[PDB]
């Protein structure tokens, strides 16, 4: 009896861990496919088990072999247990092990949405923001339609990391749903007045992209976009909008045509070289689009050379 | 005691398992997925899957069979125009040899409603006389009021351990 | 619009990969020597703005490589993107590992690279850098730390 278990501890101590399996695998080079098959059964026999600690362990050995490039999805019922342990220690590696293994063609899509819901409904923001971290890597149609319900309140969230990824997520839920952007994009454009900067950006980065697939939902939002880079003093941030402009600016001239000037005054304060050359093409191509019919794009070439030399 | 317990659709299964936990009746919602909670009972500690009981969620109860030492299927008495859908789901659960040195405790819900059946029916239905080296049990139990609970909870100890 | 981040050796034997587009298992090994190709073979005075692969689906997107002694770190990013901006967060990136790892090496991604993934998320997940705030990140990161040693 307890003597079983002590035989089971020891045994868990003659275990290997990822780090074992690195070294094995290491040392073993030569034997390397036989070495690994090797493991992959006592991972195999280890899931098994009922340990969700060994499990967990298996599922971090399992991780590393997809990043070596071999099928574990047969223990993707393994990983969904070990996301679904109690303890958040394991449900980082089942998550982890989840964004990059499990694929939408499977039955995972559909057996794990209670644990998505329950951690996105934890308020524990850590498990919360990695179950949203598991889902922007491995989200299926049915999961993010389900999912947004909740998803579009956790944008509300009271700590900013969960708004910031949630606002992300929401971003690869709307590319499996537009049926989510119709309602959601007042929302969208609400999250885009966060006052944390960071909440901010994310949505601006997911309007960004909605604008580059769909460029029939700016036209009203140009002059929120303007505002958006005037308050905005992130150079990424920056970066993003002006080349949301240059995929615009060919769309409607006058946009390009009002957003030249603090541009150009943008140029004159920008300091960071990354910055200048993106600013400096974007406006070519603006002065390209608009030169017909502005004699003066010459003055605006002229100081976009100098800062080319 | 790691413990499957399944059941159909709007059966009682979470309500069942949440108010074993914590005392309270919670607001359900459709299991499409599953939950995993564990149950001190009697000094025993019960490991309680709950499936989801929907129809499409049925074809994947293959997996949870693994390691499983008992059963437990919620009966809706209210529910009688499904109640052959439930034998068929049960007959084809015990057809698996999977489970052959599980237990069997059968909740027969949902006894609030006039139209409920009483397990003695519930066993005739699902013919559980009928099983054949299978300790099994039938009790009317209720999920809102929670009566029914308790002693099925101290059978299933009963079977399942070996001493006190 | 970010696609994957890879990182391996000279030698093609990988270090960190993350995707973010689907692509099959068989699929992403080959990308992978795709890039050992198209970057490993490159000199240190190349410029470090390649074009992107076939594999990932088409050459309009780019392979941003910066890479030192044995170690090559190119982020799979699409067209529309900032070549200069992906270089600036690479650099970030990198400060932030020294500032998690204390002066990370290899063989904190060989045992530790759970943990660079973890930094890689807090950074970047599904193509979408998350955080360029780098106090802000490696603060987060603590965080965590710190909740796991709690409890
Ligand atoms: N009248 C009555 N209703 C009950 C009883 N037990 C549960 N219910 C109700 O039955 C409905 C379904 O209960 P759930 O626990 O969600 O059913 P389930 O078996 O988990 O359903 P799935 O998640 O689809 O597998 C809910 O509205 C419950 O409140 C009971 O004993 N009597
Ligand atoms: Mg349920």
């Amino acid at each position: 009896m307890a003597l079983k278990m002590v035989k089971g501890s020891i045994d868990r101590m003659f275990d290997k861990n990822l780090q074992d399996l690195v070294r094995g695998i290491r040392n073993h080079k030569e034997d390397e496919a036989k070495y690994i098959s090797q493991c992959i059964d006592e991972i195999k026999q280890e899931l098994k088990q009922d340990n969700i600690a060994v499990k967990a362990n298996a599922v971090c050995k399992l991780t590393y072999l997809q990043m070596l490039g071999y099928d574990i999805s047969w223990a993707a019922f393994n990983i969904i247990e070990v996301m679904s342990a109690s303890k958040f220690t394991f449900k980082r590696i089942g998550y982890l092990a989840a964004s990059q293994s499990f694929h939408e063609g499977t039955d995972v899509i559909m057996l794990t949405t209670n644990q998505i819901r329950k951690d996105l409904s934890s308020p524990s923001q850590y498990d919360t923001g990695v179950a949203l971290t598991g889902l922007s890597c491995f989200v299926t149609p049915d999961l993010a339609r389900d999912l947004a319900n909740d998803i579009m309140t956790l944008m509300s969230h009271t700590k900013p990391y969960i708004r910031k990824k949630a606002v992300l997520i929401m971003y690869k839920v709307f590319l499996k749903y537009p049926e989510s952007l119709r309602p959601a994009f007042p929302r969208l454009k609400e999250k885009l007045e966060d006052p944390d900067p960071g909440v901010q950006s994310a949505a601006v980065n997911v309007i960004c992209e909605l604008a580059r697939r769909n460029p029939k939902n700016y036209l009203s939002l140009a002059p929120l976009f303007f505002k958006l880079m005037t308050s905005s003093t992130n150079n990424w941030v920056l970066i993003k909008i002006i080349k949301l402009f240059g995929a615009l600016t060919p769309l409607e001239p006058r946009l390009g045509k009002k957003l030249i000037e603090p541009l150009t005054n943008l140029i004159h304060s920008t300091s960071a070289m990354s910055l200048l050359y993106e600013c400096v093409n974007t406006v070519i191509a603006v002065l390209i689009s608009l030169s017909s019919g502005m004699p003066n794009h010459s003055a605006s070439i002229q100081l976009c050379v100098q800062k080319l030399r | 005691m790691r413990i499957l317990m399944v059941g159909l659709d709007a059966a009682g299964k979470t309500t069942i398992l949440y108010k074993l936990k914590l005392g309270e009746i919670v607001t359900t919602i459709p299991t499409i997925g599953f939950n995993v909670e564990t149950v001190e009972y009697k000094n025993i500690s019960f490991t309680v899957w709950d499936v989801g009981g929907l129809d499409k969620i049925r074809p994947l109860w293959r997996h949870y069979f693994q390691n499983t030492q008992g059963l437990i299927f919620v009966v809706d008495s209210n529910d009688r125009e499904r109640v052959n859908e439930a034998r068929e789901e049960l007959m084809r659960m015990l057809a698996e040899d999977e489970l052959r040195d599980a237990v069997l405790l059968v909740f027969a819900n949902k006894q609030d409603l006039p139209n409920a059946m009483n397990a003695a029916e519930i066993t005739d239905k699902l013919g559980l006389h009928s099983l054949r080296h299978r300790n099994w049990y039938i009790q009317a139990t209720c999920a809102t009021s929670g009566d029914g609970l308790y002693e099925g909870l101290d059978w299933l100890s009963n079977q399942l351990r070996n001493q006190k | 619009m970010i696609k994957a981040i890879l990182i391996f050796n000279n030698h093609g034997k990988p270090r960190l990969s993350k995707f973010y587009q689907p692509y099959s298992e068989d699929t992403q090994q080959q990308i992978i020597r795709e890039t050992f190709h198209l970057v490993s073979k490159r000199d240190e005075n190349v410029c470090n703005f390649l074009e992107g692969g076939l594999l990932i689906g088409g050459s309009d997107n780019k392979l941003i490589y910066r890479h030192y002694a044995t170690l090559y770190f190119v982020f799979c990013v699409d067209s529309s993107e900032s070549e200069l901006g992906i270089l600036d967060l690479i650099q970030v990136f990198v400060e932030t590992l020294d500032k998690c790892f204390e002066n990370v090496c290899e063989l904190d991604l060989i045992f530790h690279v759970d943990k660079v993934h973890n930094i890689l998320a807090e950074m970047v997940m599904g193509g979408m850098v998350l955080e360029t705030n780098m106090n802000e990140i490696v603060t987060q990161i603590d965080a965590q730390n710190k909740l796991e040693k709690s409890e």
